């Protein structure tokens, strides 16, 4: 009940999706439903096909200053409706519902592909975003290379998301002995969007100098690789306290941190969650891949670790994950009381 | 011998530059909105407009007998203004090779010039430059009614020097970088792990040949005439042609507007000048 | 904005009837639209929250049903304790509004109330427990003695955005304090048709789906 | 974005109803233009095809029993019917047969 | 010889 539906500009060529959400398992996605629907006449000289693009958007302005298109593509798919695998329950409502004319086409992304991450339109930065943006693109053609107009297709946009696996992960932990002896740990590896954090700081300095200040820091890793590996560093949230340790002695505290999007609307580098269009989601959910790197994974992987630092420099990197739980329903994919 | 040539290349520099510059600049100060690179290209438009504001004062000096007819004039002035519209012209290709190489492995920050008021303060710093540089116009340049007829003509070591350094800085800052930048992505040499597309691929070849062809017969022409010179003579060597060179420089100046600007999203734009729904679905 | 009307004002009906409660939007939102029942002088509960979606917790004997704009709410059997208010409400937009209400025949705590007549100030605290500031949305929902329930001011911490309705625009403010977790509305310039009973509702922040926990009532008179 | 429909009433059996759809906006061109109706309670369902050219496709029901006429110069689009059984008590609505207009508020037809 | 001036926009 329900389906989503977009029609391009003429009055003709729309396309049905079930669902503007493919979850991402670890293995498998889910195929890409759906069914184009075509009027009678303007396809006797013609055939459909629809592609599927996973674009890599990484350029600022979005103006191609030497031929730069930053158009990268990921993944392409094509499929011809119009001259396989039998057609799942929604398929079926679909053809019956909308009637002969009603031509399906399924789409099997495979494994280890980016999930749709973009980053934050910060200080200038006009245009489009920069990040993984899936998109189906149905068209008709008879060549599978002739140029094709915007108004002659219908550029749906599709999002794919990862949520928090039903098992929670193992409790991080880290140390660090080199100056003063450091002992950090989490209260669970799973952690929901806006869900408080809290970290042990529990510690047992022995040398003479003595720390003035300490500092908890997270930040979200934009692993980002299209021709070389970057590793940048974006803080998301701090917490600078003024308690100190005496020598020879032990301190145990359980500050609490929050990551959310409310004072970090400034910070650069900062990624967020996909985004169909100009409205503003939260942090970029923690991507998890199986074993063995996936080679090189190419695209934006996002990690989040935690960090504990004395100001006298020993510090420990404790790693989470920061994902939603599968939902009941289904995610609208905008502010639902928007304006 | 080739007079006719070289006055049929302004003509042709001048026709295709003065609307594509006009293009450029009003599109860029009006629709998009200030952004480094628009800034360079903007500049890079102002520079070929007061290039080309005396352009019409060149036709008559590449008139008959190649001369000056419009005597005195204060030609210090506009020469001045030509030369710097030059030396501008080039520093903004160099500088925009160099933020191009910048450009690739985009996400990183690198120099951090992508705020405006740094951009405006290497804008400023440039023309200041190109200003030292354009700056001694007087200080050799005189006039004489030679051969019943009136030139700007510059007045030994100091031509030498002043040839030289001119020379190298129009050579080593754009040409070098060019090489080092253009040359050493698009062959493969130097780290290539950055994949190219085809069209990067041709446009970047088309923007390193275009300049060679236009500036590198230029100040080769340069070189020689102060080689040549102080020794043999001038009117044996023949050198009373050669404004191909300079056709080729205009040439160079009104190619790279449509060039780097009038492509991919200019094009459609101004070749120019639905909503998601639901639906029903029974159980 | 979008006016929402309910068609039977009152309905009557014994034990063991299969009734339905219809409601019609003026404009075409979505399945978005949450049903709440509302015992005399107590807080309303959520029912249904995308007007297809059972709550966790009601009976499975409720349901609810989309057509075009007829958002619908039907019980199978009417057991003694259902007679009681029912309120057809849309989230789609900003200005969330409520039905007139049919008659059928985790803790927040307010604090607040008395006798302030007009031109005062009072500021209402809510204290919440059990649930994050920035991981949910705190709104300010009034109901005048004798009429329907009517949206406030609300804040969203997490975006650090703050909402209010066109009749309390600049004279009401909204704030919350993360470390105390409570939402605090301070009122000026109180003026003759404000008294009502201050209801503290509070909805999931990711993915709103309807007002889950209300409070309990601190009525100010002017 | 228009869609303004008349043409409805309440008829015993056998009477014709004349309904006339009127869209403004883009031009119907060369797109396929149909009629849907609504039994109360149930979905939406084809009646017509009424393409650019002169081909009428009914449904089970329809055939042999409706007519339908397009004129593109006021751009409009009307449905001339005859012997209307009980059964045929329902909303018109008219669209596209792509489905790519938004569904406006059609007329009540009750026979 | 008479070659000292120049005749470019230099």
């Amino acid at each position: 009940t329900r389906v989503f539906k977009k029609a391009s500009p003429n009055g003709k060529l729309t396309v049905y999706l079930g669902k503007r959400d493919f979850v991402d398992h670890i293995d498998l996605v889910d195929p890409v439903d759906g069914v184009v629907l075509v009027d009678p006449e303007y396809l006797k000289e013609r055939r459909v096909y629809v592609t599927l693009t996973a674009a890599f958007r990484y350029g600022r302005e979005d103006l191609d200053v030497l031929g730069l298109t930053f158009r990268k593509d990921l993944f392409v798919a094509n499929v011809q409706s119009f001259p396989k695998k039998p057609l799942t329950r929604l398929q079926e409502r679909l053809i019956k519902k909308l009637g002969e004319h009603a031509y399906p086409f399924t789409f099997e992304i495979p494994p280890n592909l980016p999930s749709s991450v973009t980053l934050q339109p910060g200080p200038e930065d006009t245009g489009k975003a920069i990040g993984v943006d899936y998109e189906v693109k149905a068209f008709v053609a008879e060549n599978l290379e002739e140029k094709i107009h915007k108004r002659n297709s219908v550029r749906l946009v599709i999002e794919k998301v990862q949520y928090a696996p039903e098992r929670p992960g193992p409790q991080p932990t880290a140390e660090t002995t080199r100056q003063l002896h450091l002992e950090a740990s989490l209260d669970k590896e799973i952690y929901y969007h806006g869900e408080p954090i809290s970290v042990n700081v529990h510690v047992t300095n022995n040398t003479n100098k003595t720390v003035k200040k300490i500092k908890i820091s997270v930040r979200q890793y934009a692993d980002i690789v299209l021709f070389n590996t970057a590793q940048y560093k974006v803080p998301v949230a701090m917490e600078e306290a003024d308690d100190t340790v005496a020598p020879s002695s032990t301190f145990s505290k359980v500050y609490t941190l929050t990551p959310f999007l409310a004072n970090n609307r400034e910070k650069r580098g900062l990624a967020l969650d996909g985004k169909l269009k100009h409205e503003d989601t939260n942090l970029a959910s923690s991507t998890l891949l199986r074993e063995g790197a996936n080679r090189e994974i190419l695209g934006i992987i996002v990690s989040y670790k935690v960090k504990v630092k004395l100001v006298v420099d020993v510090a420990v990197e404790l790693p989470f994950t920061l994902m939603h739980p599968k939902p009941k329903e289904e995610p609208p994919h905008r502010e639902v009381p928007e304006n | 011998v080739v007079h006719w040539v070289s006055l049929v290349l302004y003509c042709l520099a001048f026709v295709l530059g003065i609307p594509g510059n006009a293009i450029v600049i009003w599109f860029t100060g009006f629709k998009w909105k200030k952004t480094v690179t628009t800034l360079w290209f903007l500049n890079l438009a102002i520079a070929d407009f007061i290039f080309l504001l005396f352009l019409p004062l060149y036709i008559s000096y590449v008139a008959m007998n190649f001369h000056w007819p419009f005597g005195i004039w204060l030609c210090k002035a506009n020469s001045f203004t030509a030369q710097l519209n030059m030396f501008a012209s080039v520093f903004f290709l160099t500088v925009i090779s160099l933020d191009h190489y910048i450009h690739l492995i985009h996400p990183v920050l690198s120099h951090r010039h992508r705020t405006l008021k740094n951009s405006l303060i290497v804008i400023i710093f440039i023309w200041l430059l190109a200003s030292l540089i354009g700056g001694p116009a007087l200080y050799f340049r005189d006039t004489v009614e030679f051969n019943n007829h009136t030139l700007c003509y510059n007045n030994l070591i100091r031509h030498h020097v002043l040839t030289w350094v001119k020379f190298i800085i129009g050579y080593l800052f754009p040409l070098l970088t060019m090489s080092i930048c253009y040359l050493c992505l698009i062959f493969k040499v130097k780290k290539r792990s950055i994949l190219i597309s085809s069209r990067h691929f041709w446009t970047i070849l088309v923007v390193v040949v275009a300049f060679v062809v236009c500036w590198t017969p230029y100040h080769l022409f340069s070189i020689w005439e102060l080689t040549i010179h102080h020794n043999s003579y001038s009117h044996h060597v023949m050198q009373a042609g050669i404004p191909l060179s300079t056709g080729l420089a205009f040439l160079n100046s009104c190619l790279n507007p449509i060039l780097y600007v009038l492509i991919s999203k200019k094009f459609q734009a101004r070749f120019r000048s639905c909503t998601t729904a639901s639906s029903s679905l029974a159980k | 904005d979008i006016q929402m009307t309910q068609s039977p004002s009152s309905l009557s009906a014994s034990v063991g009837d299969r009734v339905t409660i219809t409601c019609r939007a003026s404009q075409s939102v979505s399945s978005a639209v949450a049903w709440y029942q509302q015992k005399p002088g107590k807080a309303p509960k959520l029912l249904i929250y995308s007007a297809s979606s059972l709550y966790s917790g009601v009976p499975s004997r409720f349901s609810g049903s989309r057509s075009g704009t007829d958002f619908t709410l039907t019980i199978s059997s009417l057991q003694p304790e259902d007679f009681a208010t029912y309120y057809c409400q849309q989230y789609k937009y900003v200005p969330v509004t409520f039905g007139q209400g049919t008659k059928v025949e985790v803790q927040l705590v307010e604090s607040g109330g008395g006798l302030v007549q007009p031109g005062g100030s009072l500021r209402l605290s809510c204290a919440a427990s059990g649930f994050n500031v920035y991981s949910s949305s705190i709104h300010w929902v009034r109901q005048a003695p004798g009429k329907g329930l009517e949206w406030v001011a609300s804040i969203s911490s997490y975006y650090g955005y703050t909402y209010y309705a066109d009749s309390v625009k600049g004279r009401f403010t909204i704030s919350a304090d993360t470390s105390k977790n409570t939402a605090y509305l301070q009122m000026n310039s109180l003026r003759a048709e404000d008294t009502a009973v201050y209801y503290c509702a509070r909805s999931r922040q990711f993915w709103y789906s309807g007002l889950d926990y209300w409070g309990q009532g601190t009525l100010v008179t002017v | 974005v228009q869609l303004q429909e008349s043409g409805g009433g309440l008829v015993q059996a056998g009477g014709s109803l004349r309904l006339s759809c009127v869209v403004s906006g883009f031009f119907f061109d060369t797109v396929t233009m149909a009629w849907y109706r609504r039994a109360p309670g149930k979905h939406r369902e084809l009646v017509a095809s009424a393409t650019a050219g002169g081909t009428t496709t009914y449904a089970d029901s329809v055939k042999d029993r409706f007519t339908i006429s397009r004129d593109n110069a006021k751009n409009t689009v009307y449905l001339q019917m005859n012997s209307l059984k009980p059964e045929d008590t329902a909303v018109y609505y008219c669209n596209t047969f792509v489905r790519s207009l938004s569904w406006g508020q059609g007329t009540q037809v009750t026979v | 010889f008479y070659f000292p001036g120049q005749f470019a926009f230099s």
